[PDB]
């Protein structure tokens, strides 16, 4: 105990922070994480794994929390400041051993962690538009593993990257604003997939009900319906009795007529058109049409709430007084400009075109086959994470890896300024930084130091720009251990995410530096 | 909790001990494998199929390859051997000597582009089958049930499984995928002849469907499929409350009924001599049917209803009100009970939704049936995978080897790094070789170097070893046939599975 259970709680972080410095995100292997003793998963990330890992040790305690601490607040810098607190750990560990009292070099360690984002302070860019973030067609070219999609790397990731960039999009409730709000896009198989574009509109997947139901309609009172429009085991209607049969009919008539009489109050009460993410059977379906409006059936959750927020007004997706046997109240009218019931992508679907209370733009990603529309998933998916985030954050700095390198010297030349110990201190807090970078050389097996010390070997002053990879800092790479000016591709750091596993990471080893022993008194 | 090496090298540990017997266990000389039961048991294996089920977990990763191996099942059922062979086979040589070149990663885009090549050579070599033409089909379909071998009916099943997947090929997703099997299904018969096991349109339902009165037979009335509600319902469509009062008995009653009633009221319309209730199915309203000159069917369930909406192409109702022929018995339909033996088999016929068929199998016995049975799966199965891919490849080492020296060829193609990986994946493809020749008893090094000047001549284009003949032969010639499908589809497995346990270099928990 004592320093060896402070090194316990040092060594059961290095040992469960190499599973998340050998799983470094995505880039991570696959790791299989038995879930308590015969049950094994494979999995990766270690801001997710750690949840799934079964924390045996009061240091890695708090690791797996404050990494989901850093991750609630944003889901990067979370793996690393698992191991930066250990690295820190490592970094003090024979420090507390030799002659130290933490207390002075960890308050340096401190200023150290502050004094750092003062140039991730100064670290910045206002525009990374069409440089994006980790690159731009990279923001895709990352997202998108590449078969077919893999030249469109470039073509479909200046799209989908452009995408949330820049299209006209609704967020939440026919909202146009950078989204935060991700962009609703589909992928469908076929045709060329070249041919994948923006359509305006959201692009449904739904169930489509023209059987006569009209499909173009010009100022078109959207209902989108997660509650269904089933239908009602009705009894016998107006009256019971039966002197002659043909009443027996008409009785067993109304079962249909009624919601006929009701549908055509739907006419009356409103919409013109009826999307459902439930079911419409025919019965309630063939009442519209013959109303002369829209019906419209499994309208895909996303796309249907997608349009139910843009459709605007009050919506039978978050909404039930309808029975579907009952008439609307009007809590199902959205709004649309017009529905052109649309053929697009080897999809006939309704399209709702823009909206009556905002315009709407939805990218149909055309698969060559599945392949494309599984691999442009995460292209979709991902670029929207990334784009969104970049949307969400607009103050990101240039440059991840190389930052560290910097922040190394940046930091190593504050250090040899202050003088005493805390010359020290911040010197040792130079040191923990260039471990992300060396988690890169673990995935992509790059040569650590030759990694991590010869991107310190880039400088004029110290500095991380994209205008100098060489003559300074800028970006790095999962392909190397190579800064690269950030548009080619560099990797982008948002400025929020940094400062946070910055402040955090200290912010896990100091109580753990604190505590003298584990166990019983 | 395993990390690297120990990993690395405990995934070889893991999936070649499991696929070390396999080869002697795989091939058409394949060598069973003997196992000792738990209770002192046996069982004689030449399957990748049983083993792995029985033998207990000897690695982690092994329960990933379990899991491959089931993918292979799941996808085919056979080829479970290989894709553990394959993947296990390389993970051996490559791992170790590129972590001490370090990496996974290299590895796996190697293996990527280990798979393409072959990809890259299988189009030649795998070349299309005629799938209009039976035998063209049926040496395919052969040549699944030559290995296997219950010899006397991998004659006519396959025969009938060729029909059994054909009459069950419709397919339709606007693609025209061939994956679609399960409407052909096996009846088990007792008694009848050993023939007139034949595929016959929907589902002939031996399962829970077996009554002295459906009458004898149901054919113009309607087979009645419910999901829904035969039992009275207290209310409107709804339930109210019991009776404490001599006020509440009489008005609960009338509702209840009445909803048999307005069920059978919509229910009656539609003509059923047979109601098939699956729930809703109880007394009083099996009673009901039994009043209602409508036969009570009970001890039956969805999979029944299922089959039956497989057999006349029903749709089970979900709705309570205004039932309808379309909905259940489709067509003027027909419901056929018939004892050959003792249990009455539901036969429905005329599917609609057709083209789905199961396959009426009658023995003389259940085995001489199950003989049937058996020899049915690999034909229908390689030929629902050669309805899918129709395509045909030479077998043994004609694919291994025109692969080998391709990724060999491709290796030095790239002359780099991912090439010692397409060095070892090449190696891969000629354990088969070796495999069968492992079986006949022959030295494979001397035909290994020959079927590699095999391909120094002719590339090993149809030319492999065919394991019961041991020589090094073209497959167009025997007629010995893996498809397009079988093989890529089990090289596919592999494929990402020795990737798999090599994306894990850490074991934890």
């Amino acid at each position: 105990t004592g320093e060896t259970i402070r090194s316990q709680n040092v060594m059961a972080a290095a040992s469960i922070a190499n599973i998340v410095k050998s799983s470094l995100g995505p880039v991570g292997l696959d790791k299989m994480l038995v879930d308590d003793i015969g049950d094994v998963t494979i999995t990766n990330d270690g801001a997710t794994i750690l949840k799934l890992l079964e924390v045996e040790h009061p240091a890695a305690k708090v690791l797996c929390e404050l990494a989901d601490l850093q991750d609630k607040e944003v889901g990067d810098g979370t793996t690393s400041v698992v191991i930066i607190a250990a690295e820190l750990l490592k970094n003090a560990d024979e420090l507390v051993k030799q002659k130290i009292h933490p207390t002075s070099v960890i308050s340096g360690y401190r200023l150290a962690c502050k004094e750092a984002v003062r140039y991730i302070n100064e670290n910045l860019i206002v525009n990374t538009d069409e440089l994006g973030r980790d690159c731009l067609i990279n923001a895709a070219k990352t997202s998108m593993s590449s078969k077919i999609i893999g030249i469109n790397g470039d073509f479909f990731a200046n799209m989908v990257v452009d995408a949330v960039l820049a299209i006209k999009y609704t967020d939440i409730r026919g909202q146009p604003r950078y989204p935060v709000n991700s962009v609703n896009i589909l992928k469908a198989h076929g045709r060329s997939q070249m041919e994948s574009m923006l359509i305006s509109g959201y692009a449904l997947n739904c169930v489509v009900g023209s059987q006569g139901m009209p499909k173009r309609i010009v100022n078109a009172k959207i209902a989108c319906l997660d509650f269904s429009l089933q239908k009602t085991k009705m009894k016998l209607g107006v009256q019971v009795v039966i002197t002659d049969p043909e009443k027996l009919d008409q009785i067993r008539q109304r079962e249909s007529d009624i919601t006929k009489e009701r549908i055509q109050k739907i006419l009356a009460t409103g919409a013109n058109v009826i999307l459902t993410t439930g079911g419409i059977d025919d019965m309630c379906l063939k009442y519209f049409v013959e109303a002369g409006a829209m019906a419209v059936r499994r309208v895909l959750k996303r796309d249907l709430k997608r349009i139910a927020k843009a459709s605007g007004a009050t919506i039978l997706s978050t909404l039930a007084n309808l029975e579907g046997e009952e008439t609307f109240e009007a809590a199902m009218l959205g709004q649309a400009e017009e529905v052109v019931q649309e053929r697009i992508c080897d999809d006939e679907l309704i399209l709702i075109k823009n909206t009556k209370a905002r315009t709407s733009a939805s990218i149909i990603l055309r698969g060559a086959n599945d392949f494309m529309c599984d691999e442009m998933e995460r292209s979709l998916h991902d670029a929207l994470c990334v784009v969104k985030r970049v949307l969400e954050s607009k103050s990101v700095v240039p440059g991840g890896g190389a930052v560290e390198a910097a922040l190394s010297i940046y930091l190593e030349n504050y250090a040899t300024s202050m003088g005493s110990r805390e010359q020290l201190a911040i010197a040792e807090f130079a040191r923990s930084l260039l471990v992300i970078p060396n988690t890169l050389a673990v995935n992509a097996a790059q040569d650590s130091t030759d990694l991590v010390a010869k991107l310190r070997a880039f400088h004029n002053e110290a500095q991380v720009n994209p205008e100098r990879k060489n003559l300074k800092w800028i970006g790095l790479d999962l392909s190397n251990g190579k800064p690269r000016d950030n548009k080619q591709a560099g990797v982008f750091e948002p400025t929020i995410v940094k400062v946070k596993s910055l402040k955090f990471a200290t912010e896990a080893a100091i109580t753990i530096l604190r505590i003298d022993d584990l166990i019983k008194l | 909790r395993e990390s690297g090496r120990k990993v690395q090298s405990g995934n070889i540990n893991a999936a070649k001990t499991i696929a070390d017997i396999i080869r002697t266990c795989l091939g058409p000389k394949s060598m069973m494998k003997m196992l000792l039961d738990p209770m002192g048991g046996i069982v004689m294996t030449n399957d990748g199929n049983a083993i792995l089920r029985e033998i207990q977990v000897q690695h982690p990763a092994a329960k990933s390859m379990i899991e491959i191996s089931r993918t292979q099942d799941e996808e085919v059922g056979d080829g479970t051997t290989s894709v553990i062979i394959l993947a296990g086979e390389m993970l051996s040589v490559a791992e170790h000597f590129l972590e001490q070149q370090m990496h996974p990663t290299v590895v796996i885009s190697a293996y990527r582009k280990a798979l393409d090549d072959m990809i890259s050579t299988l189009k030649k070599i795998s070349i299309p089958v005629d799938i209009s033409d039976s035998d063209m089909m049926l040496n395919i379909i052969n040549s699944s049930i030559t290995t296997k071998a219950i010899s006397r009916w991998s004659s006519l099943a396959c025969n009938i499984a060729l029909d059994a997947v054909k009459m069950v090929q419709f397919e339709e997703n606007g693609r025209k995928e061939i994956d679609i099997k399960k409407y052909a299904r096996v009846e088990k018969i007792p008694g009848g002849i050993i023939e007139d096991s034949c595929v016959l349109r929907g589902v002939m339902i031996n399962k829970d469907v077996t009554h002295p009165r459906m009458r004898r037979y149901i054919k113009n009335p309607r087979i009645v499929l419910l999901d829904s509600s035969l039992e009275y319902k207290k209310g409107e469509s709804q339930t109210d409350i019991e009776i404490t009062r001599e006020e509440d008995f009489t008005r609960i009653l009338q509702m209840e009924e009445e909803y048999i009633q307005q069920l059978c009221e919509d229910i009656i319309q539609l003509k059923p001599d047979v109601v098939i209730t699956e729930k809703g199915i109880s007394d009083l309203a099996q009673h009901y049917l039994m009043r209602a000159n409508i036969t009570a069917i009970r001890r039956v369930r969805k999979t029944d209803n299922n089959r039956i909406a497989r057999a006349c192409g029903a749709r089970i109702v979900s709705r309570p009100e205004e039932l309808r022929e379309d909905d259940v018995g489709t067509g003027a339909g027909l419901l056929e009970i018939k004892k050959i033996g003792d249990e009455y088999f539901t036969f429905i016929t005329d599917c609609k939704d057709p083209k789905a068929c199961t396959i009426l199998l009658r023995g003389a016995s259940k085995e001489i049936l199950s003989e049937v049975e058996r020899n049915l799966q690999d034909a229908m199965q390689v030929c629902r995978n050669v309805l899918l891919d129709p395509q045909l490849v030479p077998g043994g080492g004609a694919s291994e080897m025109a692969v080998a020296h391709a990724l060999t060829e491709k290796s030095k193609a790239m002359t780099g790094v991912e090439q010692w990986p397409y060095r070892a994946v090449a190696q891969a493809l000629e354990v088969i070789p070796r495999t069968l020749i492992q079986n006949c008893g022959a030295s494979t090094i001397r035909l290994l170097t020959s079927l590699r000047a095999k391909h120094t001549q002719e590339n090993c284009e149809t030319w492999g070893v065919n394991g019961e003949t041991g020589t090094l032969v073209d497959m167009k010639e025997l007629g010995i046939w893996e498809p397009l499908a079988v093989k890529l589809q089990t090289y596919k497995t592999a494929v990402e599975t020795a990737v798999l346990l090599l994306r894990i270099d850490d074991i934890v928990s």
